This record gives C-alpha cells, sequence and structure tokens, in this order.
C-alpha cells in the first residue's frame, strides 16, 4: 500500500533548528509533487510548501508564512521527503505531515503521513511518572501519567489488545508539566482475575514504562 | 493572497440529519481552460490525520460514502452530508489549490443526542505517589452528554477549589458521549491530613449531584 511516515519531530530550543524526513513506498516518488502541511495542538491545517515532480524538475513553492526559513528537499533514490526548519519560534509549535500531493493530473493531497509533533520551547525535556489507578458489572481502571515535558505520550492497554471502553484524555500543561489519565472500563469478570496493565511510552526521553493495576 | 473561509464555524446536528457546511474562497478557482474548480474537502477525525473526501469541488474519492457530497463553483462551495451518522464527527476543511493551496479554517461538527448522565468513578493516590510525597485523586466522569458539567471536591465534607485540573475528551465517535477527568493534587502531607474524600458530579440530567467517595482509612 501507499505508506508516508513523518519522523524527527520533538523539542527544539526557540531560534533553533530541525529537519523532519518522511519516508514514502508503494508509488512512484518521481511521479508526485510532495507538500508539508502544519496543525499547531487545536487549530487550522496551514499549508507550508511543496516540491515538484520529475517532469516539472523538483522546483519548490513556499506559503509566504515561512518563506526563506523552511526549505523542502527530497531524495529520489530513497524515495524520502525532507522539511528544514530555521530560526524556529513558539508559532511553529505543531504537528507536521507530508503528504502527496499533484502528478499532473489530479488535484488532491490522496495520502497523508500520521504526523509527527514539533514543539518549541526552552522548557527542559521531563519523564512522565506513571501511577496505577486502582479502586459489579463493568468496572473502570485508569493510569496517571504525570509530570512530563513535551508532549506526546502514548497509553495503551494490554499491548493495544484493550481497545475500546478506552478514554484518554488530553494532557494540561501546568508548570511547563504536562499530565494527562487514561481510564478504562471492562467487566469485573475479568479483572483481577486476568491482568490489566497500561503502556505508556514518552519518545522525547525515551521512557516505556508498564504499570499492572493491582487490587488495593 | 486567495484568502479561504469557511462556515460555520461549529454545529451540532443529531443522527440522520441532514449537514451543509460552506466554504468560500476571495477569487475564482476556476480554471477557465479545463472548467474545473481546484477546491477539495478533507475530513479530519479526533486523533487522525486528514483524509481526502472531494477534489474538483465534486468529484468524490473512491472509498467515501455516498451520504457525501461536494457542489458548488467559482468563489463557493458546500459540503452536504446526506444522513449524518456517529462517525461523521470530525473537523471538515476545504483547500484551494488553484495558487499553490491554501486551506479554510475548518468546520466543526459535533453530533446531537440524547442526554446521558455520567458513570463516576474516585481513585485515591497510589502507593508510589505518597511515598514520592505528592497525592493525586482522580474522578473520571464518562460517557455523558450533553458536554457541560461541573464537579465540586469536598475535603472532609468541605468544599475545594485549589489544585482542581479538569479535562474533557473529544466526542466519541460510537456513542456521541463526552468523559472528563477531573484531578485534585494535594502534598502527602496535607493529604495525611484529613479522612473523607469526594467527588460530586452536577450534570443537568438529574437535580440530584452524583457523588463518589472513599475514606483514607483505606
Ligand atoms: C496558468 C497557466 C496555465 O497553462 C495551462 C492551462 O490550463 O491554461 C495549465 C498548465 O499546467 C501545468 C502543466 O504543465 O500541466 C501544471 C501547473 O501546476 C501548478 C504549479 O506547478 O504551480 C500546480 C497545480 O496544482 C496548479 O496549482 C497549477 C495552477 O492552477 C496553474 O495552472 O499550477 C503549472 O506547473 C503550469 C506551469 O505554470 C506552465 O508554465 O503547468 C499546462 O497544462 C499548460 C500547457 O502546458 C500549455 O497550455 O496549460
Ligand atoms: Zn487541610
Amino acid at each position: 500500500e501507499v505508506k508516508l511516515v513523518e519522523s524527527g519531530g520533538g523539542l527544539v530550543q526557540p531560534g533553533g533548528s530541525l529537519r523532519l524526513a518522511c519516508a514514502t513506498s508503494g508509488f512512484t516518488f518521481t511521479d508526485y509533487y510532495m507538500s508539508w502541511v502544519r496543525q499547531p495542538p487545536g487549530k487550522a491545517l496551514e499549508w507550508l510548501g511543496f516540491i515538484r515532480n520529475k517532469a516539472k524538475g523538483y522546483t519548490t513553492e513556499y506559503s509566504a508564512s515561512v518563506k526563506g526559513r523552511f526549505t523542502i528537499s527530497r531524495d529520489n533514490s530513497q524515495s524520502s521527503l525532507y522539511l528544514q526548519m530555521n530560526t524556529l519560534r513558539a508559532e511553529d509549535s505543531a504537528t507536521y505531515y507530508c503528504a502527496r500531493d499533484h502528478d499532473g493530473y489530479y488535484e488532491r493531497f490522496a495520502y497523508w503521513g500520521q504526523g509527527t509533533l514539533v514543539t518549541v520551547s526552552a522548557a527542559a525535556t521531563t519523564p512522565p511518572s506513571v501511577y496505577p489507578l486502582a479502586p459489579n458489572s463493568m468496572v473502570t481502571l485508569g493510569c496517571l501519567v504525570k509530570g512530563y515535558f513535551p508532549e506526546p505520550v502514548t497509553v495503551t492497554w494490554n499491548s493495544g489488545s484493550l481497545s475500546t471502553g478506552v478514554h484518554t484524555f488530553p494532557a494540561v500543561l501546568s508548570s511547563d508539566l504536562y499530565t494527562l489519565t487514561s481510564s478504562v472500563t471492562v467487566p469485573s469478570k475479568t479483572w483481577p482475575s486476568e491482568t490489566v496493565t497500561c503502556n505508556v511510552a514518552h519518545p522525547a526521553s525515551s521512557t516505556k514504562v508498564d504499570k499492572k493495576i493491582v487490587p488495593r | 493572497d486567495i484568502v479561504m473561509t469557511q462556515s460555520p464555524s461549529s454545529l451540532a446536528v443529531s443522527a440522520g440529519e441532514k449537514v451543509t457546511m460552506n466554504c468560500k474562497s476571495s477569487q475564482s478557482l476556476l480554471n477557465s481552460r479545463t472548467r474545473k474548480n481546484y477546491l477539495a474537502w478533507y475530513q479530519q477525525k479526533p486523533g487522525q490525520s486528514p483524509k481526502l473526501l472531494i477534489y474538483w469541488a465534486s468529484t468524490r474519492e473512491s472509498g467515501v460514502p455516498d451520504r457525501f457530497t461536494g457542489s458548488g463553483s467559482g468563489t463557493d462551495f458546500a459540503l452536504t452530508i446526506s444522513s449524518v451518522q456517529a462517525e461523521d464527527l470530525a473537523v471538515y476543511y476545504c483547500k484551494q489549490s488553484y495558487n499553490l493551496r491554501t486551506f479554510g479554517g475548518g468546520t466543526k461538527l459535533e453530533i446531537k443526542r440524547a442526554d446521558a448522565a455520567p458513570t463516576v468513578s474516585i481513585f485515591p493516590p497510589s502507593s508510589e505517589q505518597l511515598t514520592s510525597g505528592g497525592a493525586s485523586v482522580v474522578c473520571f466522569l464518562n460517557n455523558f452528554y450533553p458536554k457541560d458539567i461541573n464537579v465540586k471536591w469536598k475535603i472532609d465534607g468541605s468544599e475545594r477549589a485549589n489544585g482542581v485540573l479538569n479535562s474533557w475528551t473529544d466526542q466519541d465517535s460510537k456513542d456521541s458521549t463526552y468523559s472528563m477527568t477531573s484531578t485534585l493534587t494535594l502534598t502527602k502531607d496535607e493529604y495525611e491530613r484529613h479522612n473523607s474524600y469526594t467527588c460530586e458530579a452536577s450534570h443537568k440530567t438529574s437535580t440530584s449531584p452524583i457523588v463518589k467517595s472513599f475514606n483514607r482509612n483505606e
């Protein structure tokens, strides 16, 4: 299938630089224009620029908001797309996606990466503490994932094998540290008789934690 | 400058109803040559990447349910959902590609459903957190409607407002409910000074608060 995958996202100091990369497969790379698009948390998509296909000789265009500060380039031998970002400021904090643009007929972004989150801040990387939230028909368990920076963190329950009845609440920032929690609801048949574990990852500190919810 | 604007900024619609959302360009997006309007519609569900629904104004991307219809021409465009389903919850963006590309500001579509009262549970601080010197007490208010809800924390029967952070999830793609977390954070020393820890949930589905409590004498 068509696969687009951004990477390189993370914490960078205001005034600093960062380059993202976008790995693609499943289609003829040189045929396509490629675009970058960003979305600050909670806000609208914004188109940033593109680099044209072979026929048009891989020229680049930028939106006025990043022209002269961002550079796009591609590696056709590898089917890769890049974004060089410079003199970053807080307004640049956003999830950045690449998307498959024009092939010379269809006017459409048919395909999009999962996105990679960039945070522009002077605040330091801090790993989360992870705490078990333990207490009839249905029973509700949780994990409290507290004090981390920057975003994101992922939380799954039993390695992704518990999916429904999951609520992960949007982190809230206080004093330059985020906190979030996740809840899962399972029939008390299943618990504690059968284990429940939350798996928390914090890629900025490479943190991997499992917390078994044990009855008090 | 091609300026793209969308309206309404947000709206709520019950399942089965019609939804119309509009997209306005500041200059025509009709390539007089080809007679195609360079306007696409995208759908971004909560937590996901945007996804293509329509291009060239009215051409429906394969895989996209037929209840979605793009229409319009020149500077005015609409996306109409003939019969909304619970999974259609999302922000919808239009995007011109006539001169480079520019997204509109988006229309956030919420689902209206019947009122539903919240399921509340409370959790004491973990021994791991306490021994490190903090105490967070957590209430989940799960699967309710509408979104507006109030929680008050009572410690030994009295109200406390300092230290409480709330966070609502995006609406659920399946049942159209919200859920919210309320977290009260104390130091170990203050947590150890009291016994009754009470989370009270006030929602329009009842005149009577839903109250979940635990006493620190475990
Ligand atoms: C405005 C001049 C148009 O000349 C056309 C015509 O239809 O009148 C269109 C030309 O379009 C292309 C082409 O070689 O196919 C492609 C254009 O793509 C882009 C761009 O690279 O900026 C990107 C597309 O998404 C879209 O935004 C278009 C615009 O809507 C303008 O068409 O621009 C572009 O690369 C033009 C190029 O500027 C021409 O020098 O070329 C093309 O089909 C010509 C034809 O070669 C001669 O009649 O017709
Ligand atoms: Zn006290």
